């Protein structure tokens, strides 16, 4: 947050709402929500934007985008699997129970064509929770098979 | 707008500018520490046996004018203030008060002495009359004084102390409803072990217009009490319900269920879901020893 | 989903209000009204369930697993296999009522369902000061090898007032979640009283501990697994509301003389 | 709870109590005048001796003007096993 | 036209401008507090329930005459200024408990005391309703009356009918609520009762069933022997510690005033002693006729027979026989109550509790 | 291990701080009231020749 | 009405931050000021812009700023006293001449109280010490408080009303604070009057055994004696002890060093009771030619409370007996009413003296 | 309070502590009803612990002033707390004569007063009852308009009822 002194904001001083993104303060919510309209003094009209040059653009892409994987290659694949060796066999088995235990609870509401247990949001609970679980199993299946694959005798 | 706003309403207060947003919910019925108010209780006449002779008495005395307020008003009889039922303690006479509020669609309210002593500024004397003022908002229900008698799960069968002071204090306020509101919606039902618990002041019981005697437990009285709770499992008709009640000496209504517990105690050691004639003789022998012990 | 991550605030659910909107109680002592994250649901939580809150806004984020403080958290077995019931004899008069109100429901809970008799939820120990014990009560958990929770009467009151009632709900909850347990409370007479409660008043309220002991006792004790044992002294003053059959049943006095 | 917690790391040694006339009372309720905080002090002392933690190495020296003011629960065996008179 | 434009128009416009200036005072940044003391410099210290300390100035619309220590003023969140004086926040919540406006009572149910009714009227009803009586003659009206007699004579109903004629607030006090044992607290509650009666000045002060502790007679709230000194002398310190010419009139009533402290009687404030007696057979027909007005009586039932049977009975005993005789016919579902129910009611209610002296003939 | 002092604020909050060069370990005493910062809560001011305070009623009359 | 006469100044003394100071008490003075907040927090600050070095004293509330702590304006000490702030009255009712008759009770009190306040230089010639305390007990109903209020009118200063039940509070030890609140305003407000009402509920010697919970009453007087005569004989204003139970008081309370002048009210004689009906003859209605000396002679010795009841009840006979004004016949009926009719209780008449 | 009272005896070692009304703090209160109080004996245990602590260097000497000896804690007297028990009986003839003479030094008399006769006129009077003699002696000459206080004003000022005088009791004879 920056600050710009408006001096006398009574009548005919200058037009702040021109440059970029002005006329904020909808209802009582602005930033911390305690400032609302008047903000600090005579509506200093906070606006801040960033920029990147040609050198700063290639620097961030080669350093930090989401996580830093650069500088070394096959270690990030193996070390993630090696530390998880006892965990992967466990996580596949542990999440195997919790996957069906959710399917064995909310899914039983909708069975026949008519209404029995009066399912409402129950059939949609086990669908969204187990949607990523079936995806994570396919991801670790390729990673576990891919690292040991690709040559290395 | 403020037209829809009133007291005892939980609302949403904004955390930024400190302003009102909307109304969330109301204030719950229980207040302070523990407030027990039961509307339309689960106590019925079919669950209480052996009092049928007494149930018919309290039906035309207590329940009758409360369920039909237009009777005594048209016939010229003043509204009954309160009715007390005296008898042997431990028989569960409180369940009779809960049964009246069930059929009359009233609320069962207990007056506890633990909340009569509290830390407040100026409200120390209010807690005595607070349950009387709040009862106007609880609809024309029936107030029962808690901890004035021993049903077998409680203590202090009775005393001539502050327990009897609060009784005549709330009953004195019944004349105030006729002086100000000119309508009395409050009726208090009480139960004591002896007649000496009451305070002989204000000559004649003007506060309690009906004194009902509670019959002591007998063979025919405990026979219907047992049969209600006696069967959780298979039973036989060869055993006599009066023979089981004859073995019990002075056992109250709460002690009858002790035979029901002992009926399944011997069946649990044998892992049998049926009760034969040999178990009835062993069940009554244990209860007679437990009643005389401690 | 990864925005909040580690910096979460411990809290506890209270009452539902609106869809994906509920009121909670933060450990800081300030109750805020916030919303519920879209990935969760009001049906996925419980009134005593603990949830995670935001640092500043204190918004509900994630549902905490069934674990809490409960003073010193005990898994139920710590150096338990030491003493047995044979170390203290002559208790056959007292132990006969204990085994029927503790040992039998802890092993086979279906026997009470077949007899249709309500098993006693709580257990009390009477007698004048100096009763000894601290042996057979531990011996039951030692012989049956079940979970055991010991919380003294002075440990229910946290240094902060609002944390007091939040910790009491956690004592009864952690026992039912994982395995059948046994709740032991030594000298609870400092809370349960007869009409002298809070010594004719103290501090601000102080009654928040007794309210949760009465309310949470009826909510739990259903599957007939966890039992409550409370040993006290003789003040000749006791709470009759606790003694009601709808809350506590088993009452055992030490065989004095 | 402190003195018995520090007894494990600082070695059992000896813990001393100096002229305690207060916590050993029955304290009938007149309103107690804020002294209810002392009632939980007596409860903590009683539950400590009967606690499941390892004890007996740490010595508790409690001196007082007269013994009767002390808690009769403490005077009975199981907590205070040693009464040494200095006549 | 000319006057309405220069009066009504600027008035409605000024009131809207005053509310706009309240946004910086009464606006959303608003809080409360408890006033402690005031200083001649237009500054005061006020403590909110969160226990802060705010030293600020005084705003408009309020002077220092309305600001008293112990009250609750209005504060601000940011500027923290004192806005104005306000009443008790959420109020004491005392509306109708022992006090009311105009209770409904007549002179028929209290009939039979007419010999002693003219004493309380001239000393209470006459000076309050007609103040010109003692002002024109210069006499001083009685500042209180004492009530003594057997219960059941309508002790409370006596002053209840007088309150309806005076059209003023009628205060009452329970004897057992002042002696309540918390810690001390006996004299503290007594001051709060008379303090409320001084602000509005109802000019009526009554106490029903003075008890305190004669000997014990309590369990939960005792107070010990020190409570007797701090309670009974506190009611004395109200009349003895203040001189009020024409406003506060203190009336005391109980079953027996003899065992009370002669200092508690406070002679010279109460110049009238009223004794209570049971109504005679001539006045029983007025009370009996009211309860039996809506009752269906048979042809063999005579009102003069029930009055003759009654011997040494209170006013509640007249309606008791009508209630007992009415329930006997109600259980049998009868329209007109038979004469047998009236005979069984007058005989049973006569002797129930104590039938005999238990020893000798006395 | 290293020399470090632990302070307990008057608001009942425990703050850990490394040894400050403005004070000495011999001058620092346990369970003592010393001047601390409002923000960093570091130990700066020393003991002003008074253990705690005179509470309410005290007579300094000579 | 004065809406705009204030907000004009709202742009200086309000918008700016000066007044919002955190009230706190200073402890140690190093000449560094150690000040303890009401939140239980301690700090050290210096002087202010307008703060004088001699204004800050030990044991005094000093307001400090909330953001950056600094001394700005001093505050009066003892902000905790609350109930005692209502004990100050002004312009009482009973005047100096309202006391019936002129007796020794009036002349002895005005010399030890009214004389040193009005004429402080009269006793300075002989160089003596005026009595600090006085004694008024007597039997009740004699108008004891009526004579005490006659002195407060001639004084025209602050009158402190102290009730005997005010010393006993709802907290143990708070009674000792209530005593210091009375003597603290004596130094703040000079030449005032304090009056105790029914000290029997506090003042007394209960010894030890027989109760076990009554020791809170005796600890109030031991603090009251210390605040009266302590190690340092600090006192200015006169002290008045009044109660209706002189025999049950502390046997040391009646000793010199606190109370010097001892004046006990007595039952007025025929000459004393004569002026009681004369001061009341100016009020109500009195028939011309009636001699009140014969009415007071028929009335035996009794308290002054029953004497004023005769003239009050005399006007009540005119309504029932159908009379215009108060005659001699109605005066004789008041003798059989106010006296002979009330002979059952409703009086002391040598009842409470010792036991 | 007691803990910080002797704390000021550390920074300043040669100090003097005074305790007024020693009987104000103490009791037993165990057997009988009310279970005592315990809001008092707390500060009494501080007096026992502090004097047995770093104190008792004989720079901490405390002056204990109390009324009677009847009600007190028997544990308050020890060689480490209070040693010399100083009894203060009523002054004798020659003791009252010197006390009465000092209080009259600020007054104006004719120097005809012989205090040896007034010392025998005073029978068993304490230090406070002697000071009230010179106070009332000045009030007698003030109401009568006397320029000086003669010997008769002292005799008249001492004489007052109090005691058992003005007996309504029977017997006598």
């Amino acid at each position: 947050d920056a600050f710009r002194l408006i001096d006398t904001g009574a009548l005919i001083n200058n037009l702040e709402p021109r440059q970029t993104t002005s006329n904020t303060g909808l209802l009582n919510k602005a930033n911390i929500q305690a400032l609302i309209h008047g903000l600090n003094r005579h509506y200093y009209s906070l606006n801040i934007d960033y920029h990147k040059t040609a050198k700063e653009t290639k620097m961030l892409m080669n350093l930090h985008k989401e996580q830093w994987q650069s500088g070394l290659k096959m270690y990030d694949y193996e070390e993630k699997e090696e530390s998880n060796l006892a965990a992967t066999k466990s996580m596949v088995k542990i999440a195997e129970q919790y996957s069906k235990r959710i399917e064995e609870e909310k899914e039983l509401t909708e069975e026949e064509l008519k209404t029995r247990y009066v399912g409402r949001q129950d059939p949609k609970k086990h669908l969204s929770e187990t949607a990523d679980e079936t995806l994570e199993n396919n991801i670790v299946s390729v990673l576990t098979a891919g690292v040991n694959s690709v040559a290395i005798k | 707008n403020v037209k829809d706003l009133k007291a005892s309403q939980r609302v949403c207060l904004r955390s930024d500018s400190y302003m009102l947003h909307k109304v969330l919910e109301n204030k719950a019925d229980p207040l302070v520490s523990l407030m027990m108010v039961e509307k339309v209780p689960d106590s019925t006449y079919d669950m209480v046996g052996g009092l049928t002779k007494q149930i018919k008495e309290i039906k035309e005395v207590i329940e009758l004018p409360v369920k039909h307020p237009e009777l005594f008003e048209s016939l010229g009889i003043a509204q009954p203030k309160g009715v007390i039922l005296y008898g042997p303690p431990g028989t569960g006479k409180t369940l009779l008060a809960r049964a009246v509020a069930h059929h009359t669609d009233c609320k069962f309210i207990r007056v506890s002495g633990a909340e009569l002593v509290q830390k407040y500024i100026g409200e120390g004397s209010r807690m005595v009359r607070e349950l009387f003022v709040m009862a106007r908002e609880h609809a024309p229900s029936i107030i029962f004084m808690d901890e004035i008698d021993s049903i077998g799960s409680t203590r202090v069968e009775g005393s001539g102390g502050g327990d009897s002071e609060v009784q005549r204090t709330m009953l004195e306020l019944l004349n105030q409803l006729d002086g100000f509101e000119t309508s009395k919606n409050i009726k208090i039902i009480m139960a004591t072990n002896r007649l000496d618990i009451l305070d002989p002041a204000l000559l004649r019981p003007g506060r309690i217009d009906r004194k009902i005697e509670f019959p002591p437990p007998s063979v025919a009285a405990r026979a219907e009490i047992l049969r209600i709770h006696s069967r959780k499992m298979n039973l036989t008709r060869g055993i006599n319900l009066r023979k089981v009640a004859e073995k019990m000496n002075g056992c109250s209504g709460a002690d009858v269920k002790g035979v029901c517990t002992e009926a399944g105690m011997y069946a649990l050691r044998e892992r049998r879901i049926h009760v034969t004639q040999e178990d009835f003789e062993l069940a009554v022998g244990k209860v007679m020893n437990k009643n005389q012990e401690t | 989903k990864r925005i909040q991550s580690v910096p979460l605030v411990i809290g506890q659910f209270l009452e539902p209000i609106d869809q994906n909107t509920g009121i909670v109680s933060s450990t800081t002592g300030m109750s805020y009204v916030v919303r519920i994250l879209s990935t969760l649901d009001r049906e996925l939580l419980k009134p005593s369930m603990s949830v995670a809150l935001h640092r500043h806004s204190n918004a509900l984020v994630d549902i905490l697993p069934p674990d809490s403080d409960s003073s010193i958290s005990v898994m139920g077995e710590n150096e338990k296999p030491d003493v047995t019931y044979a170390d203290v004899g002559g208790l056959d008069m007292q132990k006969q009522e204990i085994r029927e109100a503790v040992e039998l429901p802890l092993v086979q809970a279906d026997l009470y369902e077949q007899i249709g008799i309500d098993p006693p939820r709580g257990v009390l120990l009477y007698g004048p000061p100096g009763t000894g014990k601290t042996m057979l009560v531990k011996a039951v958990a030692n012989s049956t090898k079940a979970a055991f929770i010991r919380v003294n009467g002075s440990e229910f009151v946290h240094k902060y007032l609002g944390e007091g009632p939040r910790m009491v709900r956690d004592v009864f909850r952690l026992a039912r979640e994982n395995a059948p347990s046994i709740i032991f409370i030594d000298e609870v007479d400092s809370i349960a009283t007869k009409r002298f409660d809070a010594q004719t008043g103290s501090d601000r309220e102080v009654q928040r501990i007794l309210i949760e002991l009465l309310t949470q006792m009826d909510g739990f004790d259903q599957s007939t697994n966890v039992k409550v044992i409370m040993a006290t002294n003789r003040a000749d003053t006791l709470d009759p509301a606790l003694l009601r059959p709808g809350r506590l049943d088993r009452k055992i006095e030490f065989p004095s003389l | 709870r402190e003195m018995f917690a520090y007894a494990k790391e600082h070695e059992p040694c000896i813990i001393f109590m100096d002229e305690v006339d207060a916590i050993g009372g029955r304290r009938f309720s007149e309103g107690t005048s804020a002294d209810r905080e002392i009632q939980r002090t007596l409860m903590e002392l009683l539950t400590q001796m009967d606690g499941f933690d390892n004890l007996g190495q740490t010595k508790i020296i409690m001196a007082t003007n007269r013994p009767d003011t002390l808690d009769p629960a403490l005077l009975r065996p199981g907590r205070l096993d040693r009464k040494v008179e200095i006549p | 036209f000319v006057s309405n434009s220069e009066i009504l128009k600027p008035f409605e416009k000024k009131q809207e401008e005053e509310k706009k200036q309240l946004e910086e005072i009464r606006g959303n940044p608003l809080s409360i507090g408890t006033l402690e003391e005031i200083i001649d410099d237009d500054h005061a210290i006020v403590t909110s329930p969160t226990m802060p300390d705010y030293y600020v100035s005084i705003l408009s619309f309020v002077d220092k005459e309305l600001l008293e220590p112990g009250c609750s003023v209005l504060l601000h969140h940011k500027t923290m200024s004192i806005v104005g004086v306000l009443q008790d926040d959420a109020d004491p919540m005392v509306s109708v408990m022992k006090m009311d406006k105009s209770p409904t009572e007549s002179y028929s149910d209290i009939g039979g005391l007419e010999s002693q009714i003219q004493e309380i009227k001239e000393s209470v009803e006459l000076p309050l309703t007609h103040p010109e009586l003692y002002e024109e003659m210069g006499i001083k009206p009685p500042k209180g009356v004492i009530l003594y007699g057997a219960p059941g004579t309508g002790k409370t109903l006596l002053a209840k009918a007088v309150a309806n004629q005076t059209s003023a607030t009628f205060l009452r006090i329970v004897g057992s609520e002042l002696i309540q044992k918390y810690l001390g607290d006996g004299p503290r509650l007594c001051r709060q009762i008379f303090k409320v009666a001084g602000e509005n000045a109802p000019s009526i002060v009554f106490i029903d069933e003075i008890d305190a502790i004669g000997t014990k007679r309590y369990d939960s709230n005792s107070g010990g022997e020190r409570e007797i000194q701090r309670t009974m002398l506190e009611l004395l310190n109200q009349l003895d510690g203040f001189d009020d010419r024409g406003d506060v009139k203190v009336i005391m009533a109980t079953n027996k005033i003899e065992t009370l402290d002669p200092a508690l009687i406070r002679p010279g404030r109460i110049d009238r002693k009223i004794l209570f007696e049971n109504p005679d057979l001539s006045t029983k027909k007025k009370i009996l006729g009211i309860h039996t007005s809506k009752m269906n009586l048979s042809e063999d039932v005579n009102l003069e027979t029930l009055v003759t049977t009654k011997d040494d009975l209170s006013g509640a005993d007249i309606q008791a026989m009508c209630t007992e005789a009415g329930l006997l016919a109600l259980r049998e579902r009868r329209m007109q109550v038979t004469a047998e129910d009236f005979k069984q009611a007058k005989e049973r209610v006569m002797k129930n509790k104590v039938e005999e002296n238990l020893e000798g003939l006395y | 291990v290293g020399k470090a002092a632990v302070v307990k604020t008057s608001s009942r909050q425990t703050v850990f701080l490394p040894m400050v060069g403005l004070v000495d370990p011999d001058k620092l005493k346990p369970n003592d009231l010393v001047g601390v910062n409002k923000d960093s809560y570091l130990i700066l001011d020393t003991l002003p020749s008074e253990f705690d305070s005179r509470v309410k009623a005290m007579e300094v009359d000579e | 009405a004065p809406s705009h006469l204030w907000d004009i100044m709202g742009d200086r003394q309000r918008l700016g931050e000066e007044h919002p100071l955190q009230v706190a008490r200073c402890t140690k003075i190093i000449k560094k000021y150690v000040i303890n907040l009401k939140q239980i927090a301690k700090f050290v600050v210096g002087l202010g812009e307008r703060v004088s070095p001699t204004d800050i004293e030990e044991g005094m509330r000093v307001g400090v700023d909330r953001s950056k702590y600094n001394i700005e304006l001093p505050l009066p000490p003892r902000i905790d006293p609350s109930v005692t702030m209502m004990t100050v009255e002004e312009k009482p009712d009973v005047t100096y001449s309202d006391v019936g008759g002129c007796k020794d009770q009036i002349e002895k009190l005005r010399e030890v109280v009214e004389l040193p306040l009005l004429s402080p230089e009269r006793f300075a010639t002989l160089g003596i010490d005026p009595p600090k305390g006085i004694l008024l007990y007597g039997p009740p109903g004699t108008g004891k408080t009526l004579c005490a209020r006659a002195v407060a009118n001639r004084t025209d200063a602050t009158f402190i009303r102290v009730i005997g039940s005010e010393l006993v509070q709802k907290y143990v030890g708070e009674g000792a604070r209530m005593v210091r609140e009375l003597f603290e305003m004596a130094r703040t407000k000079k030449a005032c009057i304090i009056f105790f009402d029914e000290i029997d509920a506090v003042g007394g010697a209960r010894f030890d055994d027989g109760a076990g919970g009554d020791n809170e009453v005796q600890r109030t007087m031991l603090e009251l004696i210390t605040q009266l005569d302590g190690f340092d004989p600090r006192g200015n204003i006169k002290v008045m002890f009044a109660t209706n139970r002189p025999n049950t008081l502390d046997p040391a309370l009646l000793r010199p060093g606190r109370i010097d002048r001892k004046v006990e009210f007595s039952l007025p004689d025929l000459e004393g009771r004569a002026n009681i009906f004369r001061i009341h003859s100016k009020s109500m209605s009195v028939e011309r030619g009636i001699r009140w000396e014969l009415i007071s002679r028929l009335c035996p010795n009794s308290t002054g409370a029953e004497l004023r009841s005769v003239c009050t009840e005399a006007g009540m006979f005119a309504i029932r007996a159908r009379r215009k004004v108060a005659t001699e016949k109605d005066f004789l009926k008041a003798v059989d009413k106010v006296i002979s009719g009330y002979k059952k209780f409703s009086s002391t008449s040598r009842y409470m003296q010792y036991n | 309070l007691v803990r910080d009272a002797f704390a000021l005896a550390k920074e300043k070692a040669p100090t003097i502590i005074f305790i007024d009304e020693l009987d104000a703090i103490g009791t037993k209160r165990f057997d009988s009803e009310k279970s005592g109080d315990r809001e008092v004996q707390r500060t009494m245990l501080e007096l026992l612990n502090q004097l047995d602590g770093f104190s008792s260097d004989d720079r901490v000497k405390v002056l204990a002033a109390t009324n009677r000896v009847d009600v007190l804690d028997p544990a308050l007297l020890r060689s480490g707390r209070l040693d010399r028990k100083i009894e203060f009986p009523l002054p004798s003839e020659d003791s009252r004569a010197q006390i009465l003479q000092i209080h009259s030094r600020k007054m104006t008399t004719d120097d005809d007063i012989n205090w040896q006769e007034l010392a025998r006129s005073t029978d068993e009077f304490n230090g406070a009852q002697l000071k009230a003699v010179t106070v009332e002696a000045g009030m007698i000459a003030l109401r009568n308009g006397q320029s000086s206080v003669k010997h008769e004003d002292f005799v008249e000022g001492i004489s007052e009822v109090q005691a058992r005088k003005s007996k309504s009791v029977s017997f006598y004879a």
